């Protein structure tokens, strides 16, 4: 019953060096993410205070700011290795982290459906309260979804203790995990890809109608279509960054699932810590992606 | 040669007045005022932001009380605000959305708006029925109304893009006097504190002193390289300041018949939109096209403060009668009240 | 024909404008100096009023 | 401007009666409306108030809960339905205007009034009856006192002076202790210092006879004065 030593590498090599490296990559991530978020949130508040179209991007900006609120406890535990903090203090970390993660992925997929709904359907003419009802649901569905990671969670001693997951019912555990994977990482990725495929096909159709219906010249199309790659690169980067940044946590979840039966598959808790650091770094460039064209590094 | 002889006589007369202006220039104001202490940094905080318009604001006018201000935006709404409590006393729906000017009667009983409709409409705020209604639409102008200002509750002087300004008797609705002489759209009009004379700024880059009673121009002031977009009288009424699209403001004197100082900087290349002096005539505030609003010390031409609170073109600017506040209105539908903090 | 009338109006306008006894700039700027330096104790932006008497507090 | 009222008369005790206030001649949808009543051979007393658009509603604690007030702005009619009428609610009920912006004059036009004949803490204002045998050409000062300082921090002094001719509805003389109402002669004047206010008439004519009332307006529980009557 080795369970899993979440963030508890009992026997590290050169821990002096290893622990220092983890703490440093972590405080830098905290700094960049917090600075970018406090800049972007106040900028978007100023923009919306001027009567800008109600948006959901500020929900992402606060969700990923809440995401970096649990890393202080994370690197506090990274030194101790054993989770000295009390179970009630220990519950909070795993619960909030997986409430922000499932409120970030879901708002990134809601921002991209609001944008392919306006730039395509509601061109210029959608209730703020309708968007508000979706927004509150997102925060709610996310908290409820990761509630099983708070109830079926309890610290247990080894040798000296670890905050693993009890999960009495194995079929129930795997059912909840697959329903969380297919409803918090699969369909959001699908809707994001579908939406950003539309904002493209519609843009390409508009450009082609410009060049074949108004009888433009080939030299002219290239003096007007100087942004087609600029927009393409931007939205393809959005989709691929989302996928390549939120995939490591899901594949680690699946491999610790198959550890549930494949105990022979020795896996490194250090790998779990590294993918968690990568998911934390996800919150560091979410302001960068959604405020890219606004400021290109001044 | 028939037209050539008297047209020559005309340029001879203008050369004569040029050398007369030059001869009387004993000294420049800059050297005369070089011995006075500088105002220094002026910090103004936005005490109130008057949100409520849904379109670019083109004009604002403070009431004599220094608490009520009228604002006109192209949303077709003229709103009278309570500056102290940021409340909307009235929101008059304008018949035409295109409004380029707004006025508040000296008594406060009436307000007026004008624009591309080519008509100046007077609204009676104090009515028994309890609603604000148009009392008189003054319609005898060919070009768009640029600025309209009230001398009394029966007399209003209006400036238009037909290159003419006119004095109107509100009761009859007819122009008692028509002021002609500008060769370009008149964009701005400021009356003397005594309301006996008014100065008009036009796109022909000249400002002319006019007298309401005599009916015609007394003096013409030149020196701007571009259209005068804004004009304001000095508190004494012996001077006025003109803002143009060449990013320069100039202080003219009605007795020296020439300019005195020029307010310009190489960092600013955006034309002025609205200017107004302080109560004591020491602070010449000017709204610029670059979202900013400089505070020029009108005695040494030294920029002594910037009011950066807008994100679009600052279009209107006005200091209260007691001089205790400054309200700027830009193209982002927001007014802002500013005053010095000690 | 019509332009000569407005030219005549212009020349009499300039004639009546030229017959003005202008004062020197030294006398003119002295009055402006007196006006600026004599009304500075009452101006609320050149010399700000304390917040106790400020109604925009 | 015209505010006519209908309904009201002989009501058996413990019953109910609805009173209608039909407003014609002004923008009824933008006027806060009050109901004021005056007991026979007695001074006025506030009853209820409904804001524009029925956003805010207040009642006097004497009649709170028993009375209801509602407006129908599409037809320009204000309503007051009373339930369980006792023997103390017998009074002439007035339907008054009121509009509140900066510089506005509340209680501009009072209604005609309907007689109600039911059969079988707060700020108090004190003024003596003072039936002065005045003569045309006399300068008279009418003083009323308040239990609290009427002067608010913003600068206003919410004191209102009303005049009621014999057999006629009250009108507004001075609002906020210094501002003359539009329509009354200039001879009326008023002043005060937070307490112990006074109303001064310089050129008293034969028309300025009746009962003078003073009213506070800081807090919505409102209270008039006893009423100073001028004769001869
Ligand atoms: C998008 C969701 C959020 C992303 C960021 C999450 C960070 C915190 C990680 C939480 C992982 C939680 C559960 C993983 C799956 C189940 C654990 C079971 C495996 C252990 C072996 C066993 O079953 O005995």
């Amino acid at each position: 019953r080795t369970r899993f030593p979440f963030f508890s590498d009992v026997k590290g090599d050169h821990r002096l060096v290893l622990a220092a490296v983890e703490t440093t990559v972590l405080v830098l991530i905290f700094a960049v993410s917090l600075l970018g978020n406090v800049c972007a949130l106040v900028l978007v508040a100023r923009r919306r205070r001027r009567g800008a179209t109600a948006c959901l991007v500020l929900n992402l900006f606060c969700a990923d700011l809440l995401f970096i609120s649990a890393i202080p406890l994370v690197l506090a535990v990274r030194w101790t290795e054993a989770w000295l903090l009390g179970p009630v203090a220990c519950h909070l970390l795993f619960y909030v982290m997986t409430l922000s993660g499932s409120v970030t992925i879901l708002t990134l997929a809601a921002v991209s459906l609001e944008r392919m709904v306006c730039i395509v359907h509601l061109q210029r003419g959608p209730g703020r309260r309708a968007r508000a009802v979706l927004l509150a649901l997102i925060w709610g569905y996310s908290a409820v979804a990761a509630l099983p990671l708070c109830v079926f969670f309890r610290v247990v001693p080894q040798r000296i203790s670890i905050c693993t997951l009890i999960w009495p019912t194995i079929p129930g555990e795997i059912s909840w995990d697959v329903s969380f994977v297919t409803l918090n990482f699969l369909v959001p990725g699908l809707v994001i890809v579908i939406s950003y495929s539309k904002i493209l096909q519609i843009t390409k159709a508009s450009r082609k109608r410009l060049t074949v219906s108004l009888a433009y010249s080939e030299s002219h199309q290239i003096r007007v279509s100087q942004q087609d790659f600029r927009l393409f690169r931007t939205l393809f980067l959005l989709m691929v960054s989302f996928f390549i940044m939120w995939s490591p946590i899901i594949i680690t979840i699946l491999l610790i699932l198959i550890q549930n039966f494949k105990q022979d598959l020795v896996i490194w808790p250090s790998l779990f810590f590294w993918v968690v650091a990568f998911t934390f770094a996800n919150s560091a460039l979410n302001p960068i992606l959604y405020n890219m064209t606004l400021c290109r590094n001044e | 040669s028939e037209l050539d002889q008297l047209r020559q006589e005309a340029e001879q007369l203008k050369n004569q007045i040029r050398d007369a202006r030059k001869a009387c220039a004993d000294a420049t104001l800059s050297q005369i005022t070089n011995n006075i202490d500088p105002v220094g940094r002026i910090q103004m905080r936005t005490r109130r932001t008057l949100r409520g318009h849904l379109a670019k604001i083109y004009a604002m006018h403070w009431g004599t009380d220094s608490r009520l201000l009228v604002s006109a935006s192209q949303d077709g709404k003229l709103i009278i605000w309570d500056s102290y409590t940021t409340n909307k006393v009235h929101a008059i729906p304008l018949r035409s959305s295109w409004v380029m000017t707004c006025a508040y009667a000296p008594s406060g009983n009436y307000v007026a708006c004008g624009g591309l409709d080519n008509i100046c409409s007077i609204y009676n705020l104090k009515t028994r029925e309890g609603n604000v209604r148009v009392s008189r639409e003054l319609a005898g102008h060919t070009g768009y109304l640029s600025c309209c200002r009230f001398l009394d509750d029966n007399q209003i002087v209006t400036s238009s893009g037909d290159t003419t300004c006119a004095l109107w008797d509100i009761e009859t609705g007819q122009q008692t006097t028509t002021f002609t002489g500008h060769t370009g759209d008149v964009m701005s009009l400021s009356l003397a504190p005594d309301t006996r004379l008014f100065v008009s700024g036009a796109c022909d880059a000249s400002a002319k002193l006019w007298d309401v009673r005599e009916g015609m121009c007394r003096q013409t002031f030149t020196g701007h390289e571009s259209d005068i977009n804004a004009i304001c009288f000095f508190p004494n009424g012996n001077a006025f300041a003109t803002g143009s699209d060449d990013a320069t403001c100039r202080l003219f004197d009605l007795r020296a018949d020439q300019e005195l100082m020029t307010y310009s900087h190489d960092n600013i290349i955006c034309g002025i939109t609205s200017v107004s002096f302080s109560k004591s005539g020491r602070l010449l505030l000017a709204g610029y096209d670059d979202f900013n609003c400089n505070v020029w010390d009108a005695l040494k031409a030294d920029r002594a403060g910037v009011l950066a609170g807008h994100d679009n073109r600052v279009s209107c600017l006005g200091v209260t009668d007691d001089g205790m506040a400054v309200a700027t209105g830009s193209w982002d539908s927001f007014l802002k009240i500013w005053n010095g903090s000690s | 024909t019509a332009s000569i009338a407005q030219a005549r109006k212009l020349v009499e306008q300039l004639k009546m404008e030229a017959n003005i006894d202008r004062i020197k700039v030294s006398k003119a700027a002295a009055d402006l100096m007196a006006y600026c330096e004599a009304h500075a104790k009452e101006d609320p932006l050149l010399t700000p009023v304390p917040a106790s008497e400020n109604p925009f507090r | 401007v015209q505010l006519v009222e209908s309904g009201g008369g002989l009501v058996q005790p413990g019953g109910s009666r609805k009173l209608s206030c039909s407003a014609s001649g002004f923008a009824f949808s933008s006027f806060g409306m009050h109901w004021v009543r005056q007991a026979p051979e007695k001074g006025l007393e506030w009853v209820a108030y409904i804001s524009s658009g029925s956003g805010t509603i207040y009642y006097a604690d004497t009649v709170k809960g028993r009375f209801t007030i509602s407006r129908d702005d599409p037809k320009n009619t204000l309503f007051l339905q009373m339930t369980s009428l006792r023997s103390e609610d017998t009074a002439m009920y007035y339907c008054v205007r009121s509009i509140y912006y900066y510089g506005s004059s509340p209680f501009d036009f009072w209604g005609q009034g309907t007689t109600l004949t039911v059969s079988a803490a707060d700020i108090v204002m004190t003024q003596a009856t003072s039936s002065v045998p005045v003569t045309p050409g006399e300068s008279v000062s009418i003083s009323c006192r308040s239990s609290k300082s009427l002067l608010h921090s913003n600068g206003n002094t919410y004191l209102y002076w009303f005049l009621q001719r014999p057999g006629q509805s009250p009108q507004l003389l001075i609002y906020r202790m210094s501002n003359l109402a539009s329509g009354v002669p200039d001879r009326f004047s008023g002043s005060g210092s937070g307490t112990a206010f006074t109303l001064t008439i310089s050129r008293l004519e034969a028309e300025d006879v009746g009962v003078y009332y003073c009213m506070q307006h800081l807090e919505y529980p409102l209270t008039f004065g006893a009423g100073t009557k001028l004769e001869l």
